[PDB]
C-alpha cells in the first residue's frame, strides 16, 4: 500500500480538532432564518396573480 | 514490515473516526424535528406549469437560472445550449457545441459568460458579448467534468469524475487550487453565499467542506447509502441539503458537523438527479428518476406537495433568486417553469 | 408589444435551424467504442478515415512526423530502463555512453526532434545484443507493439526529407483523456463513431449517457494474455458492458485484436499463461477460438442477446475494410423495422 495512508491520518486530525455546536443551537438558527425570510419567500406566500410574470 | 507500519496507520484512522462519531453524539442535546415540532406545516401548497419550453431535440442534462431570475441556460445532449426568457419563452441563443456529451452548464453571475461540460473533460467558457463564441477552454481534468459555478466572471470551480474539485483563473485559463481526498467521482458542488466555501457530492457517499482561500477539506460528512448525485446550500450558508440514489435526501448542518436530517418516504425508491433550497430556504426541491419532483418542508420533514409534468426522469432544477419560479428540466427533452 | 416582437422573429430563426440540425442528425448512425487501452481503438478510427473518407494525405501525415519521433524514442528509453531491473548487462560496454547521451538528448525538446546525433545512439543502442536480449522479454515489463516496428525502419525515419507514409501514422501511439468524436459516409449512411478514450472514472455513471446508440464496437487485444492479468481484466469489464441494462438494443460487436501478434506470440508463450484450466494445443486457431469462448460465455442473455464477434488485424486497412462491411450488415439486418 502506498504511503498517502499518513495523510488521511493527519486530515482525520483535521477532522478531529473543530469547534462543535449543539444541534438546538444550529436547528434554533435554521428556524429564526426561515421565518424571518418566511414573509419574503413567493413559494411559501402567495404572491398577487397580477405581479407575478407568470399569469 | 512495511504492513505493521500500515497497521498502525489503520488503527490510528480508527481512533480518530471513532473520536469523531462520539464527539457528534456528544453534540447532539436534541434534534431539528423535536425543536420544529411547534411550527405550523406548510401544508399541500399545489403548484402549475406556467411555462413550457421547447426545442431541444435530445436529454437534457443540466440547466441555471441568470441572477436575474429570468434568463436562463440548458445543456442537453443534442450538442445544443439554449438560453431561454423565461417569460416570453423565447431562444435567446443557441450555441452548438464541440463535444455534443455535456453533463453540466453554468450561468456567471454577471450575465455576461456562461459555461458547459462532460465527457470531453472540459469546461468550456463562452462570451456572451452578434452571435455567441467560445471564449476560453479550461482543460487537465482527467475524468468527466460534472459540475461548474461561476464565483464571478475571472473565476470558476468544477467538480470531475477523477475524483478531484478544482479552483480556475480564467483569465490565465490554469488551475489555481487542487482539491483531493474524494475516494470516488464528484457528482456536484455547491458555493456557499459569500464563496468562502464550497460543499461537494460523490460516489464515496460523502460530502465534502472545503476551503476556498486555502485550499483544504475542513469537515466530511456521512451516513449515505449510495452515491450523491445533488448538493446545495441552505441559504444563510451554515447548512446544505444532498440528494442521492439511495432515494433519501440529508440535511446537513456546519456547526453541528452532522446531519440534522432525512427526508425520503416509504415507496420513494429512486435516485434523486437535482436538489435546490427555496428562497427563505424552507422548502426543499428535489428531482427523481421517477419522473417526478417533490417538495419537502425542510424543517418538517414532510413533503409539501409533488411536480409531474415529464414523461422522463427529471435531471435538474432550479430556483430563482426572487424565488418566483421553479424550473425542471428533463430526459424528455422538456423544460417547465412551476408558480 | 410592438418593438419586443423583434425578439421573436429571431427566436423562431433559431428554432427553425435547430429542426434543420435535428433532422440530419436523425440519420447519422451511432457507434461506441470501447475496450482496454492500447487494444486498438485510436488505430480504427483513423482507418475509418482511411477507408470511407479521403485519408490520410501528405499535409496531414506531416503532422504525424513529431509523433512517429517520440514513440521511437520513448520505446527504447523503456527497454533501457527495464535492462536495470532485469539485470541485464550491456554486449558492449560502451553502449551505457548512449545510454546516459540518449536520456541527455531525449531532454533537448519537450517535441520530439529527430538529428543525426540522436539517431545514431538510438540506432547503436538498438543493434546492441544487450538491448536486443531485453527486447525478447518485453513480455516481462510495459512495452509499445509499435516499438520494433519503429525503431527497425530507423534508417528510413531518421532522414532528413523524411515523411510518415500512412502505416506510420497508424503505428503511432496517443493518449486523449478527452471523448474522440469522428463523421464519416458508408453506403450512404452517416456515421458518428464515438471513443471515450481515456476516461478516468467509474463507468457507471456516464455509461447511461450512451443508451440508444446503434452498436457497440468493443476491442480486445489477444497478445495481453501473457501479460500482468490484462485479459482477465478485459473480460471482467466485457462483462459489464454486454450485460448492460442500457444496451439492451444495442447491438454487441466484439473485435479480438492484434490476432497477427498472438499467432506468432503463440509459438513461444503458452495460453495456460492466462488460462491454467487450458488442456488444448497451443495454436493460433483453437486458441484464439478458445479465446473467443470465453469472451462470450460471459453474455447472460443468450436467449436473447447475440454476441458478433470477430478476428481482426487494426493496421491492416483491408482486413478492416472486409469486418466493417460486415459489421455494416449487421447494424442494417440488426436494427431495420
Ligand atoms: N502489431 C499490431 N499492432 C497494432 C494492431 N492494432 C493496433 N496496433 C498498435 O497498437 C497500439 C494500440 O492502439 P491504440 O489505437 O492506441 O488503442 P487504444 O489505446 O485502445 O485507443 C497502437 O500503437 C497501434 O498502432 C495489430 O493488429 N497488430
Amino acid at each position: 500500500s502506498i504511503a498517502q495512508a499518513r495523510k488521511l491520518v493527519e486530515q482525520l486530525k483535521m477532522e478531529a480538532n473543530i469547534d462543535r455546536i449543539k444541534v438546538s443551537k444550529a436547528a434554533a438558527d435554521l428556524m429564526a432564518y426561515c421565518e424571518a425570510h418566511a414573509k419574503e419567500d413567493p413559494l411559501l406566500t402567495p404572491v398577487p396573480a397580477s405581479e407575478n410574470p407568470f399569469r | 514490515s512495511a504492513m505493521s507500519e500500515l497497521d498502525q496507520l489503520r488503527q490510528e484512522a480508527e481512533q480518530l473516526k471513532n473520536q469523531i462519531r462520539d464527539a457528534r453524539k456528544a453534540c447532539a442535546d436534541a434534534t431539528l424535528s423535536q425543536i420544529t415540532n411547534n411550527i405550523d406545516p406548510v401544508g399541500r401548497i399545489q403548484m402549475r406549469t406556467r411555462r413550457t419550453l421547447r426545442g431541444h431535440l435530445a436529454k437534457i442534462y443540466a440547466m441555471h437560472w441568470g441572477t436575474d431570475s429570468r434568463l436562463l441556460v440548458s445543456a442537453s445532449q443534442d450538442g445544443k445550449l439554449i438560453i431561454w426568457d423565461s417569460y416570453t419563452t423565447n431562444k435567446v441563443h443557441a450555441i452548438p457545441l464541440r463535444s455534443s456529451w455535456v453533463m453540466t452548464c453554468a450561468y456567471a453571475p454577471s450575465g455576461n459568460y456562461v459555461a458547459c461540460g462532460g465527457l470531453d473533460n472540459i469546461c468550456s467558457i463562452y462570451n456572451l458579448k452578434g452571435n455567441v463564441r467560445v471564449s476560453r477552454e479550461l482543460a487537465g481534468h482527467t475524468g468527466y467534468l460534472s459540475c461548474c459555478r461561476f464565483l464571478d466572471d475571472n473565476q470558476i470551480v468544477t467538480s470531475s469524475g477523477d475524483t478531484t474539485c478544482a479552483l480556475w483563473d480564467i483569465e490565465t485559463g490554469q488551475q489555481t487550487t487542487t482539491f483531493t481526498g474524494h475516494t470516488g467521482d464528484v457528482m456536484s458542488l455547491s458555493l456557499a453565499p459569500d464563496t468562502r466555501l464550497f460543499v461537494s457530492g460523490a460516489c464515496d457517499a460523502s460530502a465534502k467542506l472545503w476551503d476556498v482561500r486555502e485550499g483544504m477539506c475542513r469537515q466530511t460528512f456521512t451516513g449515505h447509502e449510495s452515491d450523491i448525485n445533488a448538493i446545495c446550500f441552505f441559504p444563510n450558508g451554515n447548512a446544505f441539503a444532498t440528494g442521492s440514489d439511495d432515494a433519501t435526501c440529508r440535511l446537513f448542518d456546519l456547526r453541528a458537523d452532522q446531519e440534522l436530517m432525512t427526508y425520503s418516504h416509504d415507496n420513494i425508491i429512486c435516485g434523486i438527479t437535482s436538489v435546490s433550497f427555496s428562497k427563505s430556504g424552507r422548502l426543499l426541491l428535489a428531482g427523481y428518476d421517477d419522473f417526478n419532483c417533490n417538495v419537502w418542508d425542510a424543517l418538517k420533514a414532510d413533503r409539501a406537495g409533488v411536480l409531474a409534468g415529464h414523461d422522463n426522469r427529471v435531471s435538474c432544477l432550479g430556483v430563482t433568486d426572487d424565488g418566483m419560479a421553479v424550473a425542471t428540466g428533463s430526459w424528455d427533452s422538456f423544460l417547465k417553469i412551476w408558480n | 408589444s410592438a418593438e419586443d416582437k423583434a425578439a421573436v422573429e429571431r427566436s423562431k430563426m433559431i428554432d427553425r435551424n435547430l429542426r434543420e440540425d435535428g433532422e440530419k442528425a436523425a440519420r447519422e448512425v451511432k457507434l461506441l467504442l470501447l475496450g482496454a487501452g492500447e487494444s486498438g481503438k485510436s488505430t480504427i478510427v483513423k482507418q475509418m478515415k482511411i477507408i470511407h473518407e479521403a485519408g490520410y494525405s501528405e499535409e496531414e501525415c506531416k503532422q504525424y512526423k513529431a509523433v512517429v519521433y517520440s514513440n521511437t524514442i520513448q520505446s527504447i528509453i523503456a527497454i533501457i530502463r527495464a535492462m536495470g531491473r532485469l539485470k541485464i548487462d550491456f554486449g558492449d560496454a560502451a553502449r551505457a555512453d548512449d545510454a546516459r547521451q540518449l536520456f541527455v538528448l531525449a531532454g533537448a525538446a519537450e517535441e520530439g526532434f529527430m538529428t543525426a546525433e540522436l539517431a545514431g545512439v538510438i540506432k547503436r543502442l538498438w543493434k546492441d545484443s544487450g538491448v536486443q536480449a531485453c527486447f525478447n522479454r518485453s513480455r516481462e515489463y510495459q512495452l509499445n507493439d509499435s516499438a520494433a516496428y519503429y525503431l527497425n525502419d530507423l534508417d528510413r525515419i531518421a532522414q532528413p526529407n523524411y515523411i510518415p507514409t500512412q502505416q506510420d501514422v497508424l503505428r503511432t501511439r496517443v493518449k486523449t483523456t478527452g471523448i474522440v468524436e469522428t463523421h464519416f459516409t458508408f453506403k450512404d449512411l452517416h456515421f458518428k463513431m464515438f471513443d471515450v478514450g481515456a476516461q478516468r472514472s467509474e463507468r457507471k455513471k456516464w455509461i447511461h449517457c450512451f443508451e440508444g446508440v446503434t452498436a457497440i464496437i468493443f476491442c480486445v487485444a489477444l497478445s495481453d494474455y501473457d501479460l500482468v492479468n490484462r485479459m482477465h481484466e478485459s473480460m471482467k469489464l466485457f462483462d459489464s458492458i454486454c450485460n448492460n441494462k442500457w444496451f439492451t438494443d444495442t447491438s454487441i460487436i466484439l473485435f479480438l485484436n492484434k490476432k497477427d501478434l498472438f499467432e506468432e506470440k503463440i509459438k513461444k508463450s503458452p495460453l495456460t499463461i492466462c488460462y491454467p484450466e487450458y488442456a488444448g494445443s497451443n495454436t493460433y486457431e483453437e486458441a484464439a477460438a478458445y479465446i473467443q469462448c470465453q469472451f462470450e460465455d460471459l453474455n447472460k442473455r443468450k436467449d436473447t442477446k447475440e454476441i458478433y464477434t470477430h478476428f481482426t488485424c487494426s493496421t491492416d486497412t483491408k482486413n478492416v475494410q472486409f469486418v466493417f462491411d460486415a459489421v455494416t450488415d449487421v447494424i442494417i439486418k440488426n436494427n431495420l423495422k
